[PDB]
Parts: structure tokens; sequence; C-alpha cells
């Protein structure tokens, strides 16, 4: 009873772990946000993506996903959904990286709808600082 | 003749030039046609402010050589 759609994200998900290039990016994170295609499949390339690069790592990522939180209507789905989209944005930053100070300060400048929540928990939990 | 820094998000600084008069309109512009971005994405913010092209320099409370937050968008905009 398994559904194309995740069949799909799946085969792929295998692709990316065959050619960590610049290209794969180069395609992918701009379809992220392109024009305006449905948060749906959108969402579930973001985890494709920092499932794969979940060692690696980038600012401008954060940049397009940035752009969406804004965006963000939550119009659509209103049942569990900020836990994953919260996880990203919150462990896409272990340790060691001033990304992070540059990220709340966007969020929380960029007036306060509904990412306050979000901005006390990466607040808090960030620099883990393992000596 | 004040040159300020408008920096994106990977902590990167863009040194621009203006005037008490010189508005958001024209910085946005100029810092639009140094990385070659359009400004109809670029968010002109100041010390996590977004600013507003409605507003100068000498509105936006900025100074002879301060520092200026800024992001880019992806989104084309029509």
């Amino acid at each position: 009873d398994t559904k194309i759609s995740s069949a799909a994200i799946l085969g792929l998900g295998i692709a990316f772990a065959g050619s960590k290039n610049d290209e794969v990016l180069g395609l992918l994170l701009p379809i992220a946000a392109s024009t305006d295609l449905p948060i749906e499949t959108a969402a579930m390339a973001s985890l494709a993506l920092a499932h794969v690069f979940v060692g690696t790592c980038n600012g401008d990522i954060t940049t397009s996903i940035m752009d969406n939180f804004l965006e963000r209507t939550a119009i659509e789905l209103k049942t569990d959904w900020v836990r994953f989209l919260a996880l990203a944005l919150g462990i896409l930053y272990m340790g060691q990286g001033e990304q992070v100070d540059d990220v709340l300060e966007t969020i929380s400048a960029i007036e306060h709808p509904m990412t306050s929540a979000i901005e006390v928990l990466v607040g808090s939990c960030a620099y883990t600082g393992t000596g | 003749m004040v040159s300020l820094t408008f920096k994106n998000f990977k902590k990167e600084k863009v040194p621009l030039d203006l005037e008490p008069s010189n508005t958001i309109l024209e910085t946005k512009t100029k810092l639009a046609q140094s990385i070659s971005c359009e400004e109809s994405q670029i968010k002109l913010i100041y010390s996590g402010k977004v600013l507003q092209d409605s507003k100068t320099v000498s509105e936006c409370g900025l100074k002879d050589g301060d520092q200026v937050v800024f992001m880019v968008s992806q989104k084309k905009s029509t």
C-alpha cells in the first residue's frame, strides 16, 4: 500500500548519496523555492536534502528556507508540522556555527507573526560547545 | 559622503556610499547592481529592522561609516 509519491523521493534519496556534487543542490535547492509550488512536495524535498547534507553544511540553504518561514501560511495543514520543520532549522546546527546567530537575527527582526516559539527554541539550545 | 556596509546572511560585507538624502530605493538598486540581484527580493534591514523603501538614510538612522543588515530572496517577484 505504498504511495507513488514516497516511492519517488525515495529513489532520488539514494541518488544524491551517489554523487555529492554541486549540481544536485544547484537544481534541488532552487526548486525548493522556485515559483510557488505546493508546500507539500517542497517540504518533503526539504527533508531529503538535509538528510543528505546532514554531514555537510551551507548558509545558502538557510536563505531559501528562511523566505519560506515567512510566506508560511500554515493555512493548509494545521496539525503536527512545527516539530519537523523546527528540527531542520534546528539540528541544522549542532554546534560551532555562527550562522545560527545571523538567523535568529533575521527571524525575530522580520516582524513577529508566528515564529517566537521557534525563536526561543533554537535560541536556548544551539552552541552545544562539546568540550 | 557616507560609506556603509551591507551584510547578507553569509556574513559578507558589501560597502556602499550614500547620502542623507539618498533613499532605500537607491541603496536597494545599487546593492542589487553590485551583487547582480534584483532589489525586488532584497530586504534592506537595519539592526534587525527591515527598513522601508519609503525611508531615506537619515530616517533609516544610519550615520557615517556604519553597518546595515540585509538579505536576498529567491522569488523573482512579478
